[PDB]
């Protein structure tokens, strides 16, 4: 899987032409109303959750991941929606994805990134990840919004793998 | 023992306190979390939660084991419900709990949440634990 | 996939709010109204709708007082927030409600059975209204008072929990106030009676009402000169004149007698509310009464409130009247802020949970 095209990996937030574009790719994979496939990626934002455009000039949106920052964990990411173009699979471009967000994480001083997977587990793993526990995703919140936020006893009663990788 | 009970309540860890007490005849503790709250209920807490007077807690509070509570809700005497849910109370600016009581036809069954956990999910841990016991006949 | 927003919807006597919990404004507002021919495409309009035809037809409300009184046409409602204001699946989004204070113990169960059997949502909390509007002041303790277009609440709330015991409910509300006006407009010579003309009179309320400090002497400033006295157009161009009525008519939630109710005001019942808290939460309670829902925007109001509960508090007590600046919405940004914590993980009650349990689980998990 030699990847060959010239790709770059930017927020949709900064390129929102692309939006519907990235909106296509992801209910191609994932079908739910294209409404809240719209908001979901509308809350795009620098302080977290973002959502990344693996993009080709000849432009492209090849491939998109969600991160999120993670409950009680400052150098944790939660990894979602990781999806590479249907038509464009099987040339590394899922590959450089995952390897783009590792990058783009560590240079802003996180060290772990974490996401859960059924069906391909082994696709994480062939990149580096192994087995790790649970962890909460920190949702969108608008900057706008306040932010302050003796008897015996009778007898008693009687799935997804969670990936993680250091960065 | 009842021991096991507290066991079983504080096995999923959203609680921080819990216990079981008789109050018919002469109350007492039958099992509760040791170095907490509830293992030091007194019996004359006990007849306020169970008592006639279903008003004056409103605006004078109530205490378990000395700690002092308000009643957000009541339905402890109520059939079907046999619940009271109360916040704690602090000084300068320490954190406040929630807390449900359950009745049943022997026990009394008292839950304390730890730290932002919400109500809804100790009044709900704490009736399924009364029904649990009522069903028993106890 | 990437989890998804939770829904809020605000359902309340004559306007419904409807958005994505961590948006800051709800997506739509829309009237919370059913409308039938008086004497075309359906049986029923809803919603936006409705309001384009209500020219033709005869408009009901699903909710009085803030409570459901008609639940086939709550459903209907229900119906319109989800696929034609909101245009989304309500089966993908676990999905907040907001409640009246007091809401009866029949309908909140009621209101959990549509969304899971009708409405198939994946999870569900409902929330106090009043409760909300706290939490958009930047505020968990507190005491609220909300007056919609159809009920008043004073609502004390501790640590984020209603205290019904101190709940108190007042039966006047703004559209009550625009009925008002519509009457003394009618006592100055003009002729406001008919339903259209009722909502030309709402705007009239709207926007040149306000709120007198002290009633007696404004009476007087408008008896003696004509500087309180304004203009409004009406839609055939036609222009007429609104004096001491500016004041006159939200001077009826002070004075519920104008309305011929034999009821406190707002400030008295706000007032009795606190002195059935916990001593130790009354002071909090003086220092953080809130204002919330779009009859509290008249002019004055704060400054009118915090006079007359002086007048009724201990000397010594401080007393502060927040009016938060959004607080026409503040009961859905309310929502907005609860669904978007990390702890409202752990609220929700679950598609299973209500298999498990039916709809009384909301008694146990809702409050
Ligand atoms: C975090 C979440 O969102 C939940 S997990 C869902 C992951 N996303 C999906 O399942 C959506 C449908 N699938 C896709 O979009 C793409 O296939 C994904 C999985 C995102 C990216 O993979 P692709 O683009 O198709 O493959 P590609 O990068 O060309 O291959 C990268 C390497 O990973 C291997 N690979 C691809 N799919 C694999 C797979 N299912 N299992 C194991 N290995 C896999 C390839 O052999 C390749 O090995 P190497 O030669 O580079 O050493
Ligand atoms: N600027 C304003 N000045 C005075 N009144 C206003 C203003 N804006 C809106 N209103 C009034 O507020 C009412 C609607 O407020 P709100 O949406 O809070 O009530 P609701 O939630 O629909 O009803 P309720 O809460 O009583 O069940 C209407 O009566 C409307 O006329
Ligand atoms: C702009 C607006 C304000 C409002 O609060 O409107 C709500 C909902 C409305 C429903 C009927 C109306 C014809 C449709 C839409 C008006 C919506 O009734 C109200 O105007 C009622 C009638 S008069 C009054 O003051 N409240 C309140
Ligand atoms: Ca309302």
């Amino acid at each position: 899987h030699m990847s060959l095209a010239e790709l770059t990996l930017e927020p949709v937030h900064r390129r929102p032409e692309l939006l519907d574009a990235c909106a296509d790719l992801i209910n191609d994979q994932w079908p739910r109303s294209r409404t809240s496939r719209l908001h979901s990626l509308g809350q795009s934002s620098d302080a977290f959750p973002l959502c990344l455009m693996l993009l080709s000039p000849h432009p492209v949106v090849v491939g998109h991941a969600r991160l999120s920052r993670v409950l009680n964990q400052p150098q944790s990411l939660l990894v979602e929606t990781v999806v590479v173009a249907r038509a464009l699979r099987g040339r590394g471009f899922g590959r450089r994805l995952m390897e783009g967000l590792e990058v783009f994480a560590r240079a802003r001083g996180f060290r772990k990134l974490h996401l859960t997977t059924h069906d391909q587990v082994h696709f994480y793993t062939h990149l580096g990840y192994q087995l790790g526990e649970p962890v909460q995703g920190l949702v969108f919140t608008s900057r706008r919004l306040p932010a302050t936020l003796l008897p015996p006893p009778p007898p008693l009663p009687e799935p997804i793998f969670w990936m993680e990788k250091d960065i | 023992g009842w021991n096991a009970y507290i066991d079983n309540l504080m096995a999923d860890g959203t609680c921080q306190d819990a216990a079981i007490v008789g109050y018919k005849d002469s109350p007492s503790v039958w099992a509760a979390v040791p170095g907490k709250t509830f293992v030091n209920i007194t019996p004359a807490e006990v007849g306020v939660l169970v008592g006639k007077d279903r008003s004056s807690f409103y605006v004078n509070g109530l205490t378990l084991g000395g700690q002092k509570c308000s009643v957000i809700r009541d339905s402890l005497l109520q059939d079907g419900e046999f619940s009271m849910d109360l916040r704690t109370k602090s000084t300068g600016g320490a954190p406040t709990f929630n807390v449900t009581v359950t009745k049943t036809d022997k026990t009394l069954v008292l839950l304390m949440g730890k730290e932002g956990v919400h109500g809804g999910l100790i009044n709900k841990k704490c009736y399924e634990m009364a029904s649990h016991l009522r069903r028993s006949q106890y | 996939d990437d989890d998804i927003a939770a829904l809020v919807v605000d359902n309340g006597s004559g306007m419904c709010k409807a958005g994505f919990a961590g948006d800051d404004a709800p997506r739509a507002v829309f009237p919370s109204i059913v409308g039938r021919p008086r004497h075309g495409q359906k049986d029923s309009y809803v919603g936006d709708e409705a309001q384009s035809k209500r020219g033709i037809l005869t408009l009901k409300y699903p909710i009085e007082h803030g409570i459901v009184t008609n639940w086939d046409d709550m459903e209907k409602i229900w119906h319109h927030t989800f696929y034609n204001e909101l245009r989304v699946a309500p089966e993908e989004h676990p999905v907040l409600l907001t409640e009246a204070p007091l809401n009866p113990k029949a309908n909140r169960e009621k209101m959990t059975q549509i969304m899971f059997e009708t409405f198939n949502t994946p999870a569900m909390y409902v929330a106090i209204q009043a409760v909300l509007s706290l939490y958009a002041s930047g505020r968990t303790t507190g005491i609220v008072m909300d007056s919609g277009d159809g009920v008043t609440h004073t609502v004390p709330i501790y640590e984020g929990y209603a205290l019904p015991h101190a709940i108190l409910r007042l039966d006047l509300a703004g559209r009550d106030l625009t009925d008002y006006l519509m009457k003394i407009l009618t006592e100055r010579g003009y002729s406001f009676t008919t339903t259209a003309e009722r909502e030309i009179v709402r705007d009239i309320k709207e926007k040149l009402c306000y709120v007198a400090l002290d009633f007696e002497q404004e009476m007087a400033t408008a008896a003696s000169s004509s500087s309180l006295e304004k203009s409004y157009e009406l839609p055939d161009g036609q222009v007429i004149t609104i004096g001491n009525e500016r004041f006159r008519c939200p001077e009826a939630l002070f004075q519920p007698s104008f309305l011929g109710m034999e009821s406190c005001g707002i400030h008295e019942t706000t007032f009795n509310s606190i002195m059935k808290c916990d001593v130790d939460i009354r002071k909090d309670l003086y220092a953080n009464t809130v204002l919330s829902g779009g009859t509290t925007m008249y002019p004055g109001i704060a400054d009118r409130m915090q006079k007359e509960i002086t007048a009724l508090a201990p000397s010594t007590m401080k007393i502060k009247i927040i009016a938060p600046p959004e607080r026409k919405y503040s009961v859905w940004i309310g929502g907005s802020i609860l669904a978007s914590l990390s702890t409202f993980q752990q609220m929700w009650i679950s598609k299973q949970e209500y298999d498990e349990s039916g709809p009384s689980i909301v008694h146990r998990k809702c409050f």
